[PDB]
């Protein structure tokens, strides 16, 4: 019942499956051993045997070996199964073309073969959860040519998208742009909800909130776990007003390519912060929509909202939200388009957030997950676009994904695509 | 002898029954394993209106409980009287609706409406005499709105004399939780009018209205907007359930209380509500009871009454009362409020009066009107859908469903028939 | 008295049977090494039914325990009361007839019919006044449905006039464990037809749906199947061992119950049936008896009645009740329903009522029924044959034994033939 | 009572005995030494004396010594008869011809007349179990030479084939298909059903499954003993469902030519990755018809199946069984012939398998053998055909086989015959 299948592609996606995990096994009380010490709540994301055994339904692939294999010699070696964790032969060299034709071709077989095999046990499998990075050669390439045959098999099956989406300022490759154009057609055709994740502004979020001066990408992980934990709240635990996870998509999707929202967690603060605030469900509802605590680097100020989920978790009263979100629609800093002025879908679980011992969240009996889909999110692909457009004007880097198998007008219908993805998200803020 | 037969839809339906037979098991001195506890015999002759006589000397409540998801049913089985109810009853698919109207109506509860009337129908054979339906659902989300109107719809065509009441919880602008409401209401009440003789219209923000303005609780929880809903929920059948000096069951009530067919949407409320430091000031006398049951703050939806006329109003009193008083305050009320009351039809109250007061309580009074100030919530339904039609949003999640763009525009044509019926008088 | 002669065969058969003495010792109040123990003396009156009178107070049943393997006997004779039987009566090849219906009917099974004919006979010749023989056997394999129709013929020829009515657990398709079973059923049937007096039809498909739907057991073994099959097994045969008010032994069902000579595959059911955790809360009453009774899940083949008309039903009731309730449910489920039974013939029920109920229970109600949906199975099997007959597999098996295909032609001919009749009075 | 005579012939019978024997004096509890510390379940396999020794029936034939006189050197050397363990002279060169004319002529008299000798304590007789090798001279030659007289001596008893069949890619000599092709009549005449074993399949299973990269023949061999002692399960233990050997064969056979079915055993998986599996009765169902099981190197997707025999053992319901062959018969990558709807034939065992101290196997509650015949399994011999040619087609290797008393056109009969039996299965898959 109720079970989700989560698929970790490249380095990032293998990454933060481990921190993701490590945020799992803690929260439902599962040893790094897959034990059980002394509810079927561990269900909806581990599977059972007759020793006493909590087996995640999980694959991490990775084209090449040094992440996955690591994660062979870390704390849960024991336990992953070891043969639905899948290791190629050659890295993906930053490069959309060989991870989509030419070294994913050889691997991706097994892929589906182990997603199968993770599929036949689950009686009740609501849906995906794929995670990758845009700008990765991995995360792009092996994600495409996934999705793809993912939508032909199990086409009626959700597929959650989240992804890590480049800044407009920092990055780690050239190619990066490139690997995330040919991205845009498996999340506008072979995608259900995408979520987009951007690091820098999440680096403004740990410098100004957690006051850590140097944090890690852990740090980054160790908080995507708990958004993507909070979006899985109410399908694991009980609440008041759970959301069932077609329910939150139904509640997020206006038309079938507007499914593009952004995300924000709160509190985010630090265990020295924690104490001098008696941190209201109001404050938690308020901080949500402060530029300054966005997942994306976008204005939401620039932008207009369509359709808001109130995703609470924790000690939180329904009264006190309906009049926090009285307040949130009170003030016209924040204007949704005219499609909504319901405005707001509230979903209430009682599990309080669970903190890792190593991380740097403080405990708050109040956590609030926000999924908000709007029209300023379209600056963070308006950079992009035009950035594409800077490489692509001598042909910069082509060779390579011309020469891996690629058709040269693959970059043009790319940001032909683009192009109708950006007008579909102005239209409708009319 | 004139059994009555419930349904639950929906996770709002389910639970403000389960509270109800909470509620009522408690009137009727019932262990929660559900033995008889009672203090006096009056409690235990019209047991049959609502429990099955079993081995044991033990009685089960004709109840059937109907969900798209298992969460739910899990809850109201480990809830404080879970144990009570029917195992085979608890009929309920794996998939939710997801708040989808189209879901409920023509996929996830069409399989499952097979498996709730083969246990409806066994219900009503073990009847002796039955004399209707009383069903439990919510407007909002497609689970309640979605399922409950087809099988009502079932019901309905299979007993087509038997009594149908239903007491709908409804969308409303200001304390909505879910954003695709307004379709799901919109989409229910199509069939609510038609095929339901009896609907009681409960809307939230007047429950949290009561809770604060008159009950003065800082934190009433939803358990206590359940609670106001059961109040009215075991007032409105009383006289079938205990002897009065007036007797007045369903179908008493609906002779006097709903002039033309299609105008049986209402106005439930309940007396006395004191806070917990104020009842021991207050005096809980008849014509006190009056004057606070026709007050707007009483009442359990948003439509002011003072914005309309009265059609009919039910106040079913209970307790050891004469009643010289009773007509007086209800011709009074009439009277000097005469603009409030549609003077074309005279004597607007119907009056009914119970022996037997609610246990802790010496009397009571629960208020059911009807009043062309319902329509506020109809229009005002009907707009929030125009704001969400006219222009096509959210269809794609219907119409894949097999849902279709002219049942929708029927839909909202027979909100704007409706509210034009409730303006035509008014 | 109306002595009654057992015959098992095929392992399906000598366990059924085992665990039916099983039951029936306890009925009787029989020690597990064939003493009496029992608490009152109705138990003791009519033990020549099923038991010999010997030395020391002790009593043996008359049943003959039939097979082509000793692996079988091995079991039962160490089972929980394989010492209570004949060592004579286990009569055994060594070979096994390997789900072979031609190698039971010619090569191994008719060596060993000399070997068991004279066993029956001596039992017969050992009773008072002989009845009929009960047999029990399968329909699936070799062993049960070949030698078991062979020594049936043998029995019929030299008994022509005593009643022979057999229990007869028959192939089906999703719960099929033999490639082979389907010739062994049209070549089984064909013989049941011709000589028996009377065939219950049992399919395991529907004590698994028994088992789970009904009885909610997790782990349901084969032995569960046997318990549903020993109910009936004991409750037909009920009225010829025990007083009741309305006495029908099995002559009695017989000149009630079919209508024509040949239309004698029937339809049976046992009621209450519940898990372990709802029978604390149901009332056992005989109306709530009857509405299990007729109900599709109570019975033991995939035959829905539903899909067919009844052309008699025999409910032979048991325990200390009155009967008028008997009447008003007996012309109740005809009336109501009397779409399901054949109008032609208006009283299609036989009502027997015994006084003394089943140990631990305070009432039973067994259930017998002549519906033309039975034809579900039968024409299914035909059907199953043909997809394996119409081009020639596994016929070398068969026809290695001296059998013949204008054989297996006029057996599926058969097989249309009787399906044939009982879709003519559908 | 249900007694069968064991032929172990070549190399690779004698060998495959000793691991046979291996694995049934510790399942059924005896010592190398033939004693019982402390039922009649060893009446089907073993011989009992007035002392309280257990004497196998099997007969080790080799025409050179080297092998079994180094049985007579091992751990089993007190096991066996002395004298029932028969050694020829000279090699038989993996040459048919010497095996079938010239060398096994003067010592085939005293292997039917050791035979013999073990018939006669043999109260009821099953059916016979003779181990081989196709490729080998003495495997063929003496096979054909042997199976031709106990046809007439035996010919009502049953005569189970269990033989070693080459790979497409794996030889080890380059007469393989000489030797294979003469004792293509032997199975279609003398034979009632024969169970192929291809090297390479197996290879590939263990290391796979197993995990283990250094297994050697002996890691094949407490395998091919597990899946006769599936297979004779029935016999010698308690079921639920006990099949009988003739019932077996019955269940298997369509018509008296098509009785090649393939073999496949589960749940082969190593002791490491035991642990982490709760191993239903549903996946061991099916991991079998995976293609990655086969025990021979041909796709059974390729093919149809006619008869399926599901020979559980250990602790399994009949119910999961049924359960699991519903959702066989559901996918349709799986189609069966339009012969058999029924499809399925269910054999349960109480007995859990019997782990080898030494094997590489791990130790399951449950175990399942299957056997099933396919059109699939024609490509087997669909590349020996080919094959054959490749080397006839000068007559390449034949002065031997003609040097040593074979008529040249005894290959035109055996190709003939391996034609006729290709034809044979092609028409009933249609
Ligand atoms: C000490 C004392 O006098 O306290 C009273 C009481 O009269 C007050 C405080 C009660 C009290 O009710 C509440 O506090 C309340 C809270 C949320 C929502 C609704 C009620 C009381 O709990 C409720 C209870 O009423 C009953 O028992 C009725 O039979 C009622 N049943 C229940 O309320 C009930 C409670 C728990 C479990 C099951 C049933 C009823 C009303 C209509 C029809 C059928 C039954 C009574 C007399 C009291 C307390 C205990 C404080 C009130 O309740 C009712 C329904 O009469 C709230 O306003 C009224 C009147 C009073 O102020
Ligand atoms: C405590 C209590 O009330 O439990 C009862 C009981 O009524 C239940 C649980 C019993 C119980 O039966 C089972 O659990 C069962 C399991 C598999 C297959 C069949 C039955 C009971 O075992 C069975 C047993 O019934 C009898 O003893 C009858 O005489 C029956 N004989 C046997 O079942 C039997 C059991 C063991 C050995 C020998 C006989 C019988 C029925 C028809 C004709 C002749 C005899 C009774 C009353 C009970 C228990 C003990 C729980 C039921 O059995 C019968 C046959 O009435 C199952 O559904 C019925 C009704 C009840 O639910
Ligand atoms: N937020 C976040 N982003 C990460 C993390 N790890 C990698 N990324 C993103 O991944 C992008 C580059 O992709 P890669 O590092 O090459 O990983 P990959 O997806 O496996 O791609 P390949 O190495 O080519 O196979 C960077 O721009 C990062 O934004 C992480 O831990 N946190
Ligand atoms: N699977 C398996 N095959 C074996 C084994 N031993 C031998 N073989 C097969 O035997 C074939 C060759 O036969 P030989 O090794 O010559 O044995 P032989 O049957 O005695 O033949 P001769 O030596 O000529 O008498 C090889 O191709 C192998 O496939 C074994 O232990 N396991
Ligand atoms: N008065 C009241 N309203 C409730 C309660 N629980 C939920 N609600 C509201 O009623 C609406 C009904 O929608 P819902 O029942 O969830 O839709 P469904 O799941 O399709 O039946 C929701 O939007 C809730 O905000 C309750 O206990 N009492
Ligand atoms: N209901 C029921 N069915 C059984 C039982 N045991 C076996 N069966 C099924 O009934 C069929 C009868 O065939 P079988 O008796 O084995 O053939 P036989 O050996 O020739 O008599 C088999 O295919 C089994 O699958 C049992 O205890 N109860
Ligand atoms: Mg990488
Ligand atoms: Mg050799």
């Amino acid at each position: 019942m109720r079970e989700c299948i989560s698929i970790h592609v490249g380095q990032a996606g293998v990454q933060i499956g481990n921190a993701c995990w490590e945020l799992y096994c803690l929260e439902h009380g599962i040893q790094p051993d897959g034990q059980m010490p002394s509810d079927d709540s561990f269900n909806t994301f581990f599977s059972e045997t007759g020793a006493g055994k909590h087996v995640p339904r999980a694959v991490f692939v990775d084209l090449e070996p040094t992440v996955i294999d690591e994660v062979r010699t870390g704390t849960y070696r024991q336990l992953f199964h070891p043969e639905q964790l899948i290791t190629g032969k050659e890295d993906a060299a930053n490069n959309y073309a060989r991870g989509h034709y030419t070294i994913g071709k050889e691997i991706i077989d097994l892929v589906l073969d182990r997603i199968r095999k993770l599929a036949d046990q689950c009686t009740g499998l609501q849906g995906f959860l794929v995670f990758h990075s845009f700008g990765g050669g991995t995360g792009s390439g092996f994600t495409s040519l996934l999705m793809e045959r993912l939508s032909v098999d199990y086409g009626k099956k959700s597929k959650l998208e989240f992804s890590i989406y480049p800044a407009p300022q920092v990055s780690t490759a050239v190619v990066e742009p490139y690997n995330s154009i040919l991205t845009t057609h498996t999340t506008l055709e072979h995608s259900d909800c995408a979520f987009m994740v951007d690091n820098e502004a999440i680096y403004d979020i740990c410098r100004r909130n957690l006051d850590i001066e140097r944090p890690t990408y852990t740090n980054l992980n160790r908080l995507i776990s708990q958004i993507v934990s909070s979006i899985t709240a109410s399908l694991r635990f009980d609440g008041a007003l759970n959301v069932d996870l077609t329910e939150f998509q139904t509640n997020l999707v206006p038309y079938p390519r507007i499914h593009f929202p952004l995300a924000t967690y709160a509190p985010v603060i630090s265990a020295e912060k924690a104490y001098h605030e008696q941190l209201s469900v109001a404050e938690i509802t308020n901080a949500c929509f402060e530029p300054a605590n966005q997942m994306v680097k976008c204005d939401p100020r620039h932008g207009k909202y369509m359709a808001c989920c109130l995703l609470y978790r924790g000690d939180v009263v329904p009264k006190d939200v309906n009049a926090a979100i009285a307040t949130i629609k009170t003030k016209r800093s924040i204007q949704f388009v005219d499609w909504c002025p319901t405005g707001f879908k509230v979903g209430i679980n009682y599990q309080p957030p669970t903190v890792v011992p190593g991380g740097d969240l403080a405990k708050v009996q109040r956590a609030v997950c926000m999924l908000s889909n709007t029209t300023a999110i379209a600056e963070a692909w308006a950079r992009l676009d035009h950035k594409f457009d800077l490489m692509y004007a001598k042909r910069a880097f082509v060779h390579w994904y011309v020469g891996e198998g690629m058709e040269e007008g693959e970059f043009s219908e790319a940001r032909e695509d683009m192009a109708a993805l950006e007008k579909d998200y102005e239209e409708v803020g009319v | 002898m004139r059994e009555i037969v419930h349904i639950q839809a929906g996770q709002c339906g389910n639970q403000i029954g389960a509270k109800f037979w909470e509620v009522i098991s408690d009137e009727h001195g019932i262990d929660p394993t559900g033995s008889y506890h009672g203090d006096s015999d009056l409690q235990l002759e019209r047991i049959n209106v609502y429990y099955n006589e079993a081995t044991g000397n033990k009685y089960v409540p004709r109840a059937i409980l109907v969900d798209l998801e298992p969460g739910t049913m899990d809850s109201v089985r480990s809830g404080p009287f879970g144990q009570i109810f029917r195992p085979d009853n608890f009929v309920f698919g794996q998939s939710g609706a997801g708040n989808n109207w189209a879901k409920g109506h023509y996929t996830e509860g069409a399989e499952l409406v097979d498996s709730v009337l083969d246990v409806v129908r066994k219900e009503s054979e073990s009847c002796d005499c039955l004399q209707g339906f009383q069903l439990t659902h919510s407007l909002g989300g497609g689970t309640g709105s979605g399922m409950g109107t087809l099988l009502i719809s079932k019901i309905r065509e299979e007993y087509p004399d038997r009594i149908m009441n239903t007491f709908s919880v409804m969308p409303s602008p200001k304390v909505s939780d879910t954003v695709v409401e307004p379709y799901n209401a919109t989409l229910s009440v199509h069939q609510l009018v038609e095929n339901t003789d009896e609907t009681y219209s409960i809307d939230n923000e007047a429950l949290y209205d009561i809770c604060f303005r008159t009950l003065k609780l800082t934190t009433p929880t939803y358990g206590d907007l359940n609670h106001l809903v059961s109040a009215t929920m075991s007032g409105v059948t009383t006289c079938l359930r205990f002897p009065g000096q007036l007797n007045a069951d369903l179908r008493k009530l609906a002779v006097n209380m709903v002039p033309f067919p299609r105008l049986h949407f209402f106005m439930p409320g309940f007396a006395p509500l004191t806070s917990r430091g104020s009842q021991q000031y207050r005096a809980l006398t008849v014509p006190e009871l009056t004057q606070q049951m026709f007050d707007s703050k009483n009442m359990m939806a948003a439509c002011d009454p003072r914005h309309g006329r009265y059609l009919t109003v039910a106040a079913i009193f209970r307790g050891r009362m004469s009643m010289k008083e009773v007509d007086e305050q209800m011709l009074n009320v009439q009277n000097k409020n005469s603009s409030y009351f549609v003077e074309w039809i005279p004597n607007n109250v119907k009056t009914a009066v119970c022996d037997i007061p609610p246990r802790g309580l010496k009397m009571s009074a629960t208020f059911i009107g009807n009043s062309t100030a319902i329509q506020e919530l109809f229009k005002r339904i009907s707009e929030q859908f125009t704001a969400m039609f006219r222009r096509k949003a959210f269809l794609h999640w219907y119409t894949g469903e097999g849902m279709d763009e002219m049942e929708f525009t029927e839909a909202e044509s027979n909100m704007n028939d409706l509210v034009s019926e409730y303006q035509q008088y008014q």
